[PDB]
């Protein structure tokens, strides 16, 4: 019930300053974070970075319990601030994407909603452009959760911006595609479909690269799209 | 003169009837202040049974709501459990497509 | 006559005199039956106000028990979509083997 929203910023800052102590504190702290993002606030304007960069930091804490809280907030961040990620966005995207290879099947869960809503939520273009590099280079499942956020950033996007982005986005899914990891080829195959549903033919001069047979199984998936 | 002694008798006859009448209306006053107590403590007991009653209902309510969160906690699972299934399709679904393309060239 | 008259006259004072102590009595009488018609008038519109409570309640409970029953059959078609999909994984298991 405060005017002065920056008190309340300053004490979450400063019970979230206590990395990995203080689990049900900051807890506490963070689902406070987590209900003023949903309200309609001045916080933002003066203290985003601050917030931001200190719940990613929070990404890394040994309680699992609260790497996990601390995606959930940032996946509400993301759908009520996203224009203020623009110089964050491939800092913000690489720590959601890490938090695809933790061991614990709650954090992978918890990042996986967050990067679902990062995928609608930042400029689609930008986002393209940031996980172009990281498709390309990223580890093993890294690189799998950056292609399948590909896919659902291509969703969002006109003929005309696609066309445009196609030369970036291109290299990755041919060299993904022949890539050892069966569900690292699979989401390029997805992601070749999702690119076809927008451009349709157009897509064929840029597929020169692949052999008959990953021709075959493309065109298999590009029909079982299709149908059902 | 007799008539006028008649009368007098009468009027005699009617005071003592007007006695009884007089206190047997005093004797109600009492009855109906006591009778006020009465319905006032059926009332006293009414709310109670009434409260009693709401209190039964809603212990129901609560065994209820015991067993919807149950389901619920079940059919979470079984979303759960669902989705897990799909992805082993897909998985292997590719995998068999993929084999059969190479097995073919 | 003028003295029995007189007497008679008397008796009929006396008469009044009753007549008016029995109607205070009976105001009294009244008084009190009037102050046990408001708690009676109480007493029926707490049965009443009770009784909508009960089926306000009732109804609830009733809303509870189709959400159950709802839920059980959502179970069973959920199970069914299990089995359907674990066929699949099992003709998708023996024909990697193949």
């Amino acid at each position: 019930f405060s005017l002065d929203h920056s008190d309340l910023v300053a004490e979450l800052l400063k019970e979230l300053s206590n990395h990995n102590e203080r689990v049900e504190e900051r807890k506490i702290a963070l689902y406070e974070l987590m209900k003023l993002t949903q309200e309609e606030f001045s916080v933002w304007d003066e203290h985003f970075k601050t917030i931001l960069l200190l719940l990613l930091e929070t990404l890394g804490d040994k309680e699992p319990t609260i790497r996990a809280l601390a995606l959930k907030v940032l996946r509400e961040i993301l759908r009520h601030q996203p224009a203020r990620f623009k110089n964050y966005a491939e800092l913000t995207v690489m720590k959601t994407l890490e938090a695809h290879k933790d061991p614990h099947k709650e954090v992978v869960r918890s990042a996986e909603e967050a990067a679902s809503v990062l995928a609608t939520s930042i400029s689609p273009e930008q986002c393209i452009k940031v996980l172009c590099p990281i498709i390309q280079t990223a580890d093993y499942p890294i690189n799998l959760a950056a292609i399948k956020m590909q896919t659902k950033v291509i969703e969002r996007v006109s003929k005309e911006t696609l066309n445009l982005l196609l030369p970036e986005i291109m290299p990755g899914l041919i060299q993904g595609y022949d890539n050892s990891e069966s569900s690292v080829r699979k989401a390029c195959v997805f992601c070749l479909v999702a690119v076809h549903a927008v451009i349709g033919d157009e897509l064929k001069p840029h597929l020169s690269q692949l052999t008959g047979s990953k021709m075959k199984l493309l065109n298999l998936y590009i029909k079982r799209a299709q149908t059902g | 003169t007799t008539a006028l002694q008649e009368a007098l008798k009468e009027k005699q006859q009617h005071i003592e009837q007007l006695l009884a009448e007089r206190d047997l209306e005093r004797a109600e006053v009492a009855k109906a202040t006591s009778h006020v107590g009465e319905i006032e403590q059926e009332l006293a007991l009414a709310r109670d049974g009434h409260d009693q009653h709401v209190l039964e209902l809603e212990a129901k309510m609560d065994q209820l709501r015991t067993m919807v969160e149950a389901a619920d906690r079940e059919k979470v699972e079984l979303l759960n459990q669902l989705e897990e299934e799909k992805r082993k399709v897909e998985d292997l679904q590719f995998r068999v497509e993929e084999e059969s393309i190479t097995k073919g060239d």
